[PDB]
């Protein structure tokens, strides 16, 4: 992402939907789900808060931290190697290796009995209130206004209410905004093709970068001169 | 001389079938 993430609280978005008339019986209460509903369905990794927490785990299980949203990496605390996925389907259960984990609900399932483990994961960034808050950049902020439009006007075009045109013009408007915001937040910054051009320039392919936190991914690879 | 619930239910009837046509013109086109 090329720009800074600025925060700004949910009820900004309001000020811009009660602009159109026909939006005005819109809340903050209606406001919260269809924001987390756009901001699940863009799946934007930049929206997130990303955090670090120490958990013991007791014998294959540990308890997961309350605002989870999606694991970065798991790791070991002691050694610092990182633990890539359970593909065993009979795990932690015994009959008459390079260590793993599982997450469902708010367990995770690991490979090691007694051992502390570090979970780098993403959550949602809250306000004083508990509730989110939204970045302030104008490409988001125009396209969740468009989601909002496009999910009220779907109703009001189910109960007869709107025009068909008017609701393929919204469909229309939110579909291209929507790319244009992923594009938004995707699209690297000067200072991440930097890392992205030293990962992608590899005479000696560096091929073990999970094992790290990722950490010497974009770094530059060096050769002697002989 | 008077009674309207069979004049009613004919013209709301047709009134439902002029509806019913009108709704059924409606597209939601699909090009760009």
């Amino acid at each position: 992402m090329v720009n800074n993430i600025n925060w700004v609280k949910l009820p900004v978005i309001l000020d811009r939907l009660l602009r159109h008339p026909l939006l005005t019986d819109l809340n903050l209460e209606t406001a919260i789900q269809y924001t987390l509903d756009f901001i699940s369905a863009m799946g934007l990794p930049n929206v997130y808060v990303d955090k670090i927490e120490t958990i013991d785990i007791k014998e294959y299980r540990g308890e997961l931290p309350c605002d989870l949203i999606s694991i970065n990496q798991v790791r070991l605390h002691k050694n610092g190697i990182a633990l890539r996925a359970m593909t065993d389907n009979f795990n932690a259960y015994p009959t008459h290796g390079e260590p793993s984990f599982k997450t469902q609900g708010r367990v995770i399932f690991t490979s090691i009995k007694h051992e502390k483990v570090d979970i780098s994961y993403k959550a949602i960034m809250l306000d004083d209130e508990g509730l989110p808050l939204i970045p302030d950049n104008p490409i988001f902020l125009k396209t969740l206004e468009l989601y909002i439009k496009k999910e009220w006007f779907t109703i009001l075009f189910d109960m007869g209410k709107i025009s068909p045109a008017v609701l393929n013009n919204t469909q229309q408007e939110y579909a291209f905004k929507a790319g244009q915001c992923n594009n938004e937040f995707v699209i690297p910054s000067v200072s991440e093709m930097e890392a992205i051009t030293n990962m992608w320039n590899q005479l000696i392919p560096r091929v073990t970068e999970f094992r790290r936190g990722f950490k010497n991914l974009g770094d530059k690879e060096y050769i002697r001169v002989h | 001389f008077g009674s309207g619930a069979i004049g009613y239910e004919f013209d709301n009837r047709y009134l439902n079938n002029q509806e019913m046509s009108a709704v059924a013109k409606q597209r939601l086109t699909s090009l760009p």
